[PDB]
């Protein structure tokens, strides 16, 4: 469960990512294509080499829905419903490759907000990127 | 992986009592029953609606039958599973787009059907020879992957 | 989420287990020390000698709190409450080992239960030893 | 992994500018804090009761030491890390009882640690180089569990 301070954290991380969050989620997913390669597997479809069009469209699409999930964080299963039930019907990736993407996302923000990713709000993403995904994985069966 | 030789002996010797047909159509049964989400890969095997439907659907058998043989080829080869196993892994990475991830749930259902099938004669010290085979399978089918 | 068809299955197929719960337990403890053998990393204060009554006890114990995990299926974050703050405070054992053990339950189980370990059971009850981990690690962080 | 000589270049470049003893007393410290349980092993460090108590705490920042330095060492032999780190496998698990799985989560920890350090210099392709290494790290270092 995220405590007041996960939620005070991650409310604070994330609106000083502000207008970056589509670029972050971008990086976060060539990030994941380059350290794991696995991940590629689940899309033949797109270039995933840098530069891809389909890549930042993909990563501004996953940083928006972060961002929904932020605002309504004492309420994600319902406010992720429709993105669940996508994830649960259609996309099916297997669980271990949200951990994976939650990983390069925590290296993204790493990278860009020195002074704001203390050990604390570190915690506090993880927790919030993990509780994310349980959301997204909590249809498959 | 490295098996003993006393554990070399106990997985050939369980094997020559294995119904392939059987234990592989039960296998891939399960894993699409038991990880639905696995299904993704199996469209065009047609009826996957209903537990009944999938274990009874002709291609779901035939398919398992040619998994687990290929599987019972690396029987014979436990000391080089990463080289009998590298055409297969590139094939699963490019052309088929398997993430590697779902050979260890095939694993864990194998696992259980071989338990379902011989009961007390599936011991622990035999689980645990079959589980380094199995996680030796499912490591040298996911390492050519790029 | 377990489903009222899942509740069924689980309810069917432990009611067949019965009295031999808590000897299924140690067959399993010992299927997943022999097994995946960094598991036995939490037990260095233990006799794993072969036969351990050390062992057999902890099964027993491990087994008892399916039980009534069963017989509370419509509430197990409440029923599970002291045992989740116990691991979470305590033991500290790493999620991963949860889906070690819970392997070895359905093994020793598929072993024991020829006709009732169906693929829709052995869906259910994979579904409920999932759930069971998942309130056991929920008050970790 | 299997990393490439462009890779392996990246790496020593980048680890020469990196502060092993400040580094490693981040990287434990950032694992006790955000995966709190791994402070099992740990209870004679003193207070690890706040993420600034487990940062600052001088026994966790001379262990953090300590275990960045074998690392670091390592860094020499990225073709036989199975060998390198083979006596410290087997003291982590037969004097240490320590989980394999942590060895994954430091290095995890480690490579955002190294991230926020280094920020933009820390490119995608100089992480996926790192990733191959703390891989190969926590492998090398579960190799001999028993
Ligand atoms: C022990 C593990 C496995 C072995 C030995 C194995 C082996 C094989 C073999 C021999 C083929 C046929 C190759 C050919 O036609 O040239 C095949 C095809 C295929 N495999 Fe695997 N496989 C394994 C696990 C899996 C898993 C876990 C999945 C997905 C969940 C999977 C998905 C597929 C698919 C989709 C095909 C193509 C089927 C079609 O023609 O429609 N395999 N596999
Ligand atoms: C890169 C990974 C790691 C390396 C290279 C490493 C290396 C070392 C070394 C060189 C020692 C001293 C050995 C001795 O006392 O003879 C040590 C001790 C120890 N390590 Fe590890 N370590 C690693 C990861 C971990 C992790 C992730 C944990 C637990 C979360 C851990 C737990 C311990 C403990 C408890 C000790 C003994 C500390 C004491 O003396 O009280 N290690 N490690
Ligand atoms: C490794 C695979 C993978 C992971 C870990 C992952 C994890 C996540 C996470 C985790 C925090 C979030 C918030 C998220 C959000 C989204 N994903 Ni993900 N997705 C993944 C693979 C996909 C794929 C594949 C698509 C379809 C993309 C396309 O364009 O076809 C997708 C599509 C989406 C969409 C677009 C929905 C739509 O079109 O209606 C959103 C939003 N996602 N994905
Ligand atoms: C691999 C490690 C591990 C796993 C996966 C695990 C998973 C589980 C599960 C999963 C379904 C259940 C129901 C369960 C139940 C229990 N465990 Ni577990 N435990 C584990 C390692 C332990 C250890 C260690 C203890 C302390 C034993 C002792 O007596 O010192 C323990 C103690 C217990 C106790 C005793 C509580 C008490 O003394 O008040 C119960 C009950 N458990 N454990």
């Amino acid at each position: 469960v995220l405590s007041p301070a996960d939620k005070t954290n991650v409310k604070a991380a994330w609106g000083k990512v502000g207008a970056h969050a589509g670029e972050y989620g971008a990086e976060a997913l060539e990030r994941m294509f380059l350290s794991f390669p696995t991940t590629k597997t689940y899309f033949p479809h797109f270039d995933l080499s840098h530069g891809s069009a389909q890549v930042k469209g993909h990563g501004k699409k996953v940083a928006d829905a972060l961002t929904n999930a932020v605002a309504h964080v004492d309420d994600m299963p319902n406010a992720l419903s429709a993105l669940s039930d996508l994830h649960a019907h259609k996309l099916r990736v297997d669980p271990v490759n949200f951990k994976l993407l939650s990983h390069c996302l925590l290296v993204t923000l790493a990278a860009h907000l020195p002074a704001e990713f203390t050990p604390a709000v570190h915690a506090s993403l993880d927790k919030f990127l993990a509780s994310v995904s349980t959301v997204l994985t909590s249809k498959y069966r | 992986v490295h098996l003993t030789p006393e554990e070399k002996s106990a997985v050939t010797a369980l094997w020559g009592k294995v119904n392939v047909d059987e234990v592989g159509g039960e296998a891939l049964g399960r894993l699409l029953v038991v990880y639905p989400w696995t299904q993704r890969f199996f469209e065009s095997f047609g009826d996957l609606s209903t537990p009944d439907a999938v274990m009874g659907n002709p291609k779901v058998k035939a398919h398992g039958k040619k998994v687990l043989g290929a599987f019972s080829d690396g029987l014979a080869h436990l000391d080089n599973l990463k080289g009998t196993f590298a055409t297969l892994s590139e094939l699963h990475c490019d052309k088929l787009h398997v993430d590697p991830e779902n050979f260890r749930l095939l694993g864990n259902v194998l696992v259980c059907v071989l338990a379902h099938h011989f009961g007390k004669e599936f011991t622990p010290p035999v689980q645990a020879a079959y589980q380094k085979v199995v996680a030796g399978v499912a490591n040298a089918l996911a390492h050519k992957y790029h």
